[PDB]
RNA sequence: UUAGCUAGUAGGUGGGGUAACGGCUCACCUAGGCGACGAUCCCUAGCUGGUCUGAGAGGAUGACCAGCCACACUGGAACUGAGACACGGUCCAGACUCCUACGGGAGGCAGCAGUGGGGAAUAUUGCACAAUGGGCGCAAGCCUGAUGCAGCCAUGCCGCG
RNA sequence: UACCCGCAGAAGAAGCACCGGCUAACUCCGUGCCAGCAGCCGCGGUAAUACGGAGGGUGCAAGCGUUAAUCGGAAUUACUGGGCGUAAAGCGCACGCAGGCGGUUUGUUAAGUCAGAUGUGAAAUCCCCGGGCUCAACCUGGGAACUGCAUCUGAUACUGGCAAGCUUGAGUCUCGUAGAGGGGGGUAGAAUUCCAGGUGUAGCGGUGAAAUGCGUAGAGAUCUGGAGGAAUACCGGUGGCGAAGGCGGCCCCCUGGACGAAGACUGACGCUCAGGUGCGAAAGCGUGGGGAGCAAACAGGAUUAGAUACCCUGGUAGUCCAC
């Protein structure tokens, strides 16, 4: 009770009993959650009063009462837990990835079908590049070359090195961006090289494995780029969730094989078995390469093995 | 083992009036004697014999009402664990008066009845109830 | 249960 | 989640000591003494007749009444006296406050009230020896904040409008 | 002063808490899981006797509620008067001191107990019958009670002590029988792996499917010969033995208990157990050996989103023995 001027400022993160309000200025400050809100997610707009201070500029929290409406939505499903919204309202997603512990392709390709689903533009980053040689390169370069042609900007960086930021910085301004990926890909230290943030804490980093990685960071921090815009932070995640729509939104979850739609001889098709397959023909040819073609069907006999039990929001 | 003879002596009877038996037989010894006597002049039990010098073997009649319990229960005082001892106007009394408690005194072996004639107390051995 | 059992630590009163 | 404790310690002799017995004290002799039935150490506590609770057995507690012990700013000591190691007796040390001409002295409300302070919280800076009890004195008489009272405090009980 | 006379006129003299159930008492309105309420149960997002207010009622009374504290309820530290197969709880098991307890017959003692008496248990408080203050509270007379302790005189059934015993308890001897009881020392034959030789050829091996791995230096398979290691198929079974954990090829040596039969014999020699004492699955630790197979960590291949686990190919410690 005993509040204060309601306002609209940004959430700067959560913590489940309560949440960190930024103000229209800058300043941090923590709020509690109103009873009736259904779901609160990093960076989202909120209306909110901070409270009455008790003491003479001594405040300890205030309310966060109403959410806006969203612009964008992160929601992944999960088993036991139903459809949770990671992030919202945000324009840019930014894949960030490393050459250790693995490189995955599988991992790529299904937060390419997210954001088709979200009309957002995701960026592929890898990290920890100064440890292989010009031969392994040059191998990784190759296999980001297929990347490049589906559209999809590829900018290789190296947080030790600081090779590539400048680039990585102009076409990031003016956007708030998720630094997705997994466990120990070096999420951490590219906000260290590119924010110049304070260095007092700097993060949490405890990555120590014999071949995997370590997720250490929390969900999401926010901050603040020296340009514009905002960064988010993203967990170590291993997870999948295709509960969302039918497999006809799988065939428009990836860029290059929607102009080849409509060229096969049967007007519905599995392109894994079908005979006069016109997709399974432009692999054959090479204008696709056969790594992304035997992953896509990948992904479709995993919803054979995931729809098994059931699950709906 | 055998330290509480007339705890023996109690089991004995209270299985064997339950379970329809006819007649039982138990080692004997003078304090058995001193109290299933008095329970033959309460109307309690029927006979006892002896047998034996050597091994001195104490049987008992039993008693029915129509092939019920006559000894309803019977609960064992004092024992050698806690002994239990009361005065001449402490002496208990069993269902309110109905039920006699044998007492054993100087002047032999009693109920809390025929001690307020006597006016001595003692070892309360069983409440026959 | 047993008295002599008493008789070396009585029931302890919380 | 305290198992060993203890050398005047345990006992004996003699001397000394107090009103009285006694390691109470001293020299000597003996090596015992205490203790799993709690010695010793640590912490807490005035105790009891009782009160309260409970059908009783038990349980909790020790205000007012009464009995006893201990204490009288802290610590220690002795005198006086039949009786004190002495609340309003003394001496010494220490602490605190007061007086001072700076060298010194004065003081002990856990007595009746009363103030400061503490704390949720507990009273008038009153009257009288009329009675009771005690002290002194041959008695008269004097003294007694014991006590008898009164006021304040719905603080409790009881009764009435 | 109490008390009493006289005067005036109902005039000067009633409130608080509760109202869903517990627990005495019901409607209405406002509010909308917000505000609040609350000792418990839990009430209130569109009809709330539970919130706020009104009407009405209930329980008390010059008091009424709340908070804190103690006991009772609570047999919820169970002597009266609780439990321990699975709700909390029987030490992993055994030996055994102190402690507790003890068959049966007689005598003695009178310790315990019981009977009686004396002294004492201050008064007050409580209880009984009264008295008194107009009543009550309160004060007070006597009695009861204070279940206590000490001493003396008695009784001897039971318990204790002493004395003499007795045999059914507990033990001893003989004749026997069964057993993977333990310790020590040999020995057997399959099977596994290693090695030697012979014949012999393209896969062997492994899995749901594959792969790592192995093999033309001839694997695998078969046969002959040798070495090493550990375990004992069938018998073999809610079968046996051991205090328990446990214990299984056969044979010898040393040794433990259990049980049955016929009598003889000692005469309660007994039960139980705090501390104490010893045994005690497997893993692990220390020292020195030993090394097949299996197999933490770990190596490699699949699996997968990742595989750390599962699955597979290898493999150290360990598993073996002494201490
Ligand atoms: N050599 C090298 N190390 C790098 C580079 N970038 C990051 N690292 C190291 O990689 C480790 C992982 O970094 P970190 O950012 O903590 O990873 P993360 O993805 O944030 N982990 P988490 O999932 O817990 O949030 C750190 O020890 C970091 O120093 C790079 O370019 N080169
Ligand atoms: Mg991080
Ligand atoms: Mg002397
Ligand atoms: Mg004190
Ligand atoms: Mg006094
Ligand atoms: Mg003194
Ligand atoms: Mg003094
Ligand atoms: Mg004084
Ligand atoms: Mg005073
Ligand atoms: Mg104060
Ligand atoms: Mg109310
Ligand atoms: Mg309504
Ligand atoms: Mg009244
Ligand atoms: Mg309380
Ligand atoms: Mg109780
Ligand atoms: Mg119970
Ligand atoms: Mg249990
Ligand atoms: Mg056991
Ligand atoms: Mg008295
Ligand atoms: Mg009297
Ligand atoms: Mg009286
Ligand atoms: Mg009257
Ligand atoms: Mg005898
Ligand atoms: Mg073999
Ligand atoms: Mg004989
Ligand atoms: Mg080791
Ligand atoms: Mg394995
Ligand atoms: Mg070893
Ligand atoms: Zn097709």
């Amino acid at each position: 009770n005993l509040f204060g001027e309601p306002d609209e400022g940004i959430v700067i993160s959560r913590f489940g009993m309560h949440a960190d309000v930024e103000s229209a200025d800058g300043d941090v400050h923590r709020c509690n959650i109103r009873r009736t809100i259904r779901s609160l997610v990093t960076g989202d707009r909120v209306v909110w009063r901070p409270g009455k201070p008790a003491a003479e500029g001594v405040n300890v929290k205030g309310i966060v009462e109403a959410v806006h409406e969203r612009t964008s939505v992160l929601t992944r499903p999960d088993f036991y837990d139903g459809v949770k919204p990671i992030a919202a309202n945000i324009d840019q997603i930014v894949i960030v990835s490393a050459i250790l512990p693995e490189l995955s392709l599988n991992i790529i390709d299904r937060y390419l079908v997210a954001c088709e689903t979200l009309q957002i533009e995701p960026i592929i980053v890898l990290n920890k590049i100064d440890l292989l040689d010009d031969e392994g390169m040059a191998f990784v370069n190759e296999q980001m070359d297929i990347y490049r042609n589906i559209g999809y900007r590829v900018l290789m960086v190296s947080s030790h090195t600081q090779d590539g930021l400048k680039p990585l910085e102009e076409a990031l301004t003016g956007r708030i961006s998720i630094f997705a990926g997994q466990s120990g890909v070096g999420k951490s230290s590219l906000l260290n090289a590119l924010l110049g943030l304070q260095k007092e804490i700097l993060t949490n980093d405890i990555s120590d494995n014999s071949g995997l990685g370590q997720h250490t960071t929390t969900a999401a921090r926010l901050y603040h780029f020296p340009h514009g815009g905002d960064v988010i932070d993203s967990p170590g995640v291993r997870e999948f969730g295709l509960w969302h729509l039918e497999p006809e939104q799988i065939t428009q979850g990836f860029v290059e094989f929607h102009d080849y739609l409509g060229l096969c001889k049967y007007r519905d098709c599995k392109h894994d078995t079908d005979p006069g397959c016109a997709i399974r023909e432009a692999v054959e040819e090479g204008k696709i390469a056969e790594t992304r073609f035997e992953n896509y069907h990948r992904i479709l006999e995993s919803m054979a093995q995931v729809k098994t039990r059931k699950n709906f929001s | 083992s055998m330290q509480d003879p007339i705890a023996d002596m109690l089991t004995r009877i209270r299985n064997g009036q339950a379970a329809n038996k006819a007649a039982v037989t138990m080692p004997s010894s003078k304090l058995k004697v001193a109290i299933a006597n008095v329970l033959k002049e309460e109307g309690f039990i029927e006979d006892f014999k002896v047998e034996g010098d050597t091994k001195p073997e104490l049987e008992l009649t039993l008693k029915y009402f129509q092939g019920k319990a006559v000894v309803e229960s019977i609960q064992r005082v004092s024992r050698p664990g806690l002994r239990i001892y009361k005065r001449k106007d402490e002496l208990p009394k069993v269902m309110a008066g109905l039920g006699i408690a044998v007492v054993s005194t100087s002047k032999g072996v009693m109920t809390d009845r025929a001690a307020r004639q006597a006016g001595l107390g003692g070892e309360i051995i069983c409440y026959v109830a | 249960a047993t008295v002599n059992q008493l008789v070396r630590k009585p029931r302890a009163r919380k």
